[PDB]
């Protein structure tokens, strides 16, 4: 490239033609010597005719000349046409990454992908720097991409959507090269996400957390706080700085800097809601109703009315049922009235998603064995339904008291260990797994052993499968 | 041992509530509720496997038919004055509660203690000799003969 | 005995690993319930039929100076952080 | 045209913390090309990131024949597209006859630089005085003017470079023979199109430059971390 | 050899389990595959992919 300059510049009819010696240095590697003999002299350039250059820049994997020409000047979207995406993703973008797209699309559907999805079938046939952003982290160029990055303004949320995007076609299982380069790019945009929120966050508190609820005029349709949730992105939610916006929205007008105990206790008694034990910084009667209006004491106000529900539950269900419901019965039926326009008010504003956590299936299945209760229970005078019913009672009791350990996950100290419990479940499945084996192999074998010709099909299970089941809390069969 | 208490009083609410209303009908006696709905699951964490479930084991001597006399009620009768509860519906729920508390949460808390234990050793040593401190000065802080004449001092 | 005993190792070394991964995932789970909590106006909960009924009386009757601000503001730690990359 | 290498641009960051640590004017043209472009735009991230304590002053020195729209009011006015630049908090237009006039500016520049100089506020370290210091990077007439009329002035304290086109000759130079000497080697394509009757008086010029090194300093090569601005000044 | 680092290795163990699911992709979710074992006409159908 040296040799070929030299023989060009040495013609002095071509030192007229800069741009020559431009697309001569770009064409090949030359950096250092396109710097020290082309901008240098600074006696001439337009800053406007050096576009075709600029697109050559992009096509063909020049991220130091690109960086080198917007450090001497270019707007980007003065640069950018609809004709350069159409070139771009209709030619420049590769048909093997249009097929990891599409069997993500199939195999993995994201609102976000769903999105990309949208716009690269918008430019196969307003937000320019974000658009020519995405086409450099799809084709997986990982170094002009950085330089485009350095360019834009929302840069956090271009992060996070990208490591999103990232690791989204790093789920796909064909072409693992890949799946692993695009998870490592995904890797090194998060944490460029968390240590650039780290940095904005350690400076100013307030405007860091302007940052994290503002949705940059629709960039995907969603937000900065939003993005790294739909991603799972959890390192960038356990950050202090997040952390420390979520608590001081947990605990609303009341300080940080106060003992737990002070708050349930004027929870306990009303009137005390005036006193200086408490400080509501973050008149009298606004401190009423803004201490009602915190979510802590709304949430710590439901878990006891939640209690006493149960203890309602439990005492009509033990003590006081008869063959017409009394009283306390019909408190008891207001409550899960209660209970349940909440329950379908929630999933009303969720949607469908609502179906997805195992939590939210129980409770709207606790509720229909409720009012399953309640149409064997109307029909009295039959002695069958009316203990029909309070069998569907327990049952359904069984449900809302095994909602209190969800109920019950928010706390600091119980908490991290209710999240550890469902981390069990191939462990306690490869227990039943083998206990089943060996019950089976035991009692089949015990009760061929002794009797002969078991007629009757009770008397095989609690023979074969239920005396080597209590042997393991060491019955020892007899 | 407060996560384990937790979960175990849960579990032990929710088994003792569900067998007695599906057992008996109307107990008016507020003892024989508590003996019978947390002290019987209680006993079920050291391997009692509650006996009242199984209606072929189940005679009735043990019964009142009102509360009179010591002895628990009956479970509500049949027209042919037989146990009208279902094999099928408790036997398995006593199943279930016996393994989750006997065996799964027991041998939670095992892991648990060997976990903290595998943290705080390096620790331990540091905060004894920390807490050694105020014996060695609370004793030094006396001048007295040994104790059963300090009164005298 | 046998198979007991192992289930009480395999406890153990599953705790061993999911600790440091524990209080990750747990302030992960925070963000939906601080939420969901904080994308609700009513009052405590007896009384959020009620408020549920002023719901019911909604459907009974019926570029930015200070974005750029901030985006701006943000483009200036930027710029630091990039210094503080290149100068590792 | 105004090339920028990433040294300039440390130094340049470097030098507007400086004073808006130390609370000082910066005096330059003000035109929305090149440098001043972008010492206004490191006045507006300045501007952005703390919003007060202290807020820098960069005083924009101007010719009003270059100016592409003028609009004379008592009322403010929306200049859109020399061009002005957006971001200096204060401009001064000097006022001549005809449009196609430079170096109009620098009159009224150095004079109120020599009334700086000969101004005394007592509340500072200098000995009163309000110490003045002029800066110099680039290339052309107007930078050797300015450096020679600043140091006809007692006490400029000129800084210079090593990077640049006349900050290169006047780091390497430190009589006639070597004026020449670094002045053919170090920037032939401007002196392809320069008479000799002005060569000389710009041998000159540098010998009044060179009358006075010591009220001139200059940054070197191998001074390529921090503080190398706070060093110079 | 018992040289179980050379079988270990992503490249191995692509070609045993492409050699094991066979007609079938691997990017599929086995749940439809054992649904298709079920019922024996929906293997005519678009829901697993027999590339």
């Amino acid at each position: 490239s040296y040799a070929l300059y030299k023989a060009f510049s040495t013609n002095e009819q071509d030192k007229d033609n800069w741009n020559g010696q431009l697309k001569l240095l770009l064409e090949w590697n030359q950096l250092d010597l396109a710097s020290d003999e082309i901008f240098t002299n600074d006696r001439r350039w337009e800053s406007a005719d050096l576009q075709e250059v600029m697109f050559t820049a992009l096509i063909k994997d020049r991220p130091k000349f690109v960086r080198l020409f917007l450090e001497n000047g270019l707007n980007l979207q003065k640069f950018l046409t609809n004709e350069v995406l159409t070139e771009l993703f209709s030619t420049h973008f590769s048909t093997l990454v249009y097929r990891n797209l599409q069997i993500a699309k199939n195999s993995y559907n994201d609102a976000l992908l769903t999105f990309v999805w949208k716009l690269v079938a918008n430019f196969r046939r307003r937000h320019p720097l974000q658009a020519l952003f995405i086409w450099a982290i799809l084709q997986n160029k990982k170094e002009l991409s950085k330089v485009i990055w350095e360019q834009t303004k929302g840069c956090t949320l271009a992060a996070l959507g990208a490591s999103k995007l990232l690791k989204t076609l790093a789920k796909v299982k064909n072409d693992i090269n890949a799946a692993g380069e695009s998870e490592e790019l995904a890797n090194e945009y998060e944490t460029r996400a968390v240590e650039l929120f780290t940095e904005c966050y350690s400076n100013d508190e307030d405007l860091a957390e302007q940052l994290l609820v503002y949705s940059c005029e629709a960039w995907g349709g969603s937000n900065c706080l939003e993005l790294a949730v739909e991603a799972t992105d959890q390192h960038f939610i356990a950050q202090p700085g997040v952390q420390n916006f979520l608590s001081k929205q947990w605990y609303g007008e009341i300080s940080r800097d106060t003992k737990n105990w002070k708050i349930i206790l004027c929870l306990f008694i009303i009137p005390l809601v005036g006193c200086g034990l408490v400080s509501f910084r973050k008149k009298l009667l606004w401190y009423y109703v803004a201490f009602f209006t915190s979510p802590f004491v709304v949430f710590s106000w439901n878990v006891v009315f939640y209690i006493a529900f149960l203890l309602l539950f439990a005492y009509v269900l033990l003590m006081d049922f008869h063959s017409v419901p009394h009283t306390p019965e019909l408190i008891l039926y207001a409550l899960v009235f209660v209970l349940f326009c909440d329950e379908v008010r929630q999933w009303y504003m969720n949607g469908v998603n609502y179906f997805t956590d195992l939590w939210n299936v129980m409770d709207t299945l606790g509720l229909f064995y409720f009012i399953a209760g309640i149409v064997f229970r109307l029909h009295s005078s039959n002695k069958s339904s009316l203990y029909s019913g309070r069998v569907i009672f327990c049952l359904d009791y069984i449900i809302f008291t095994l909602r209190l350990i969800h109920i019950f996950t928010v706390s600091r100290n119980l908490g991290p260990k209710i999240i550890m419990l469902q981390r069990m479940l191939i462990d306690v499945f490869f227990f039943l797994f083998l206990f089943a084996v060996w019950m089976v192999a035991f009692g089949v074998a015990r009760q061929g052993i002794l009797r002969q010709n078991e007629q009757r099909w009770r008397w095989i299970f609690r023979s074969v499968i239920y005396e080597p089941y209590l042997a393991m809390f060491g019955q020892v069969p007899s | 041992v407060f996560f384990f208490l937790f979960l175990f009083a849960v579990w032990m609410v929710a088994f003792g509530v569900a067998r007695q209303g599906i057992l008996r009908q109307n107990e008016q006696r507020w003892r024989w509720i508590f003996r019978s709905v947390i002290y019987e699951p209680y006993l079920a964490m050291f391997g009692q496997v509650p006996s009242d479930v199984d209606s072929t084991t189940y005679d009735f001597s043990h019964c009142t038919f009102s509360g009179n006399e010591s002895k628990p009620l009956c479970v509500e009768l049949d027209e042919h004055n037989l146990p009208r509860f279902p094999e099928w519906i408790t036997i398995p729920l006593v199943c279930i509660y016996m393994l989750s508390t006997n065996i799964l949460l027991v041998n939670l808390l095992v892991a648990m203690f060997g976990y903290t234990v595998g943290i705080v050793q390096e620790n331990n040593d540091q905060v004894w000799k920390f807490q050694r401190y105020f014996l060695v000065q609370e004793y030094c802080n006396r001048l007295n003969i040994p104790f059963p004449f300090v009164v005298f001092a | 005995i046998l198979l007991v005993n192992l289930l009480v190792a395999m406890f153990g070394y599953t705790v061993g690993i999911v600790q440091e991964n524990n209080d990750q995932v747990w302030k992960f789970q925070r963000y939906f319930l601080v939420q969901e909590y904080c994308n609700r106006l009513n009052i405590p909960f007896p009384f959020v039929v009620f408020a549920y009924f002023y719901m019911v009386v909604k459907k009974c009757f019926k570029f930015r100076n200070e974005d750029n601000e901030t985006l701006a503001w943000e483009g200036v730690m930027k710029e630091n952080y990039l210094v503080k990359i290149n100068t590792k | 045209n105004f090339a920028l290498k990433p040294r300039m641009r440390k130094i340049f960051s470097r030098l507007i913390y400086i004073a808006q640590s130390k609370g000082a004017w910066i005096l330059t043209g003000g035109t929305h090309y090149g440098l001043m472009k972008y010492i206004g735009e490191v006045v507006r991230d300045n501007t952005i990131s703390r919003n007060s304590e202290e807020n820098i002053v960069a005083i924009g020195i101007a010719a009003w024949g270059m100016v592409s729209n003028r609009d004379t009011l008592i009322d403010e006015g929306h200049f859109s597209a020399y061009i002005l630049d957006n971001n200096h908090t204060h401009l001064l237009l000097v006022d001549n006859g005809c449009h196609g006039h430079p170096t109009v500016e620098a009159k009224l520049r150095n004079q109120l630089e020599k009334y700086i100089s000969e101004r005394t506020s007592q509340d500072s370290n200098y000995g009163g005085k309000i110490p003045i210091v002029c800066f110099a990077q680039g290339g052309g007439r107007e930078t050797l003017k300015a450096i020679n009329t600043s140091v006809k002035s007692k006490i400029p304290c000129v800084v210079v470079e090593g990077s640049g086109q006349i900050a290169d000759v006047i780091a390497s130079l430190v009589t006639s023979s070597m004026v020449k000497e670094k002045l053919v080697r170090f920037l032939p394509r401007t002196v392809s199109r320069l008479p000799e009757e002005e060569i000389e008086s710009w041998i000159k010029w540098l010998k009044e430059i060179l009358e006075s090194s010591h009220l001139l300093t200059v940054i070197k090569m191998e001074e390529a971390g921090d503080e190398i601005v706070s060093n110079a000044i």
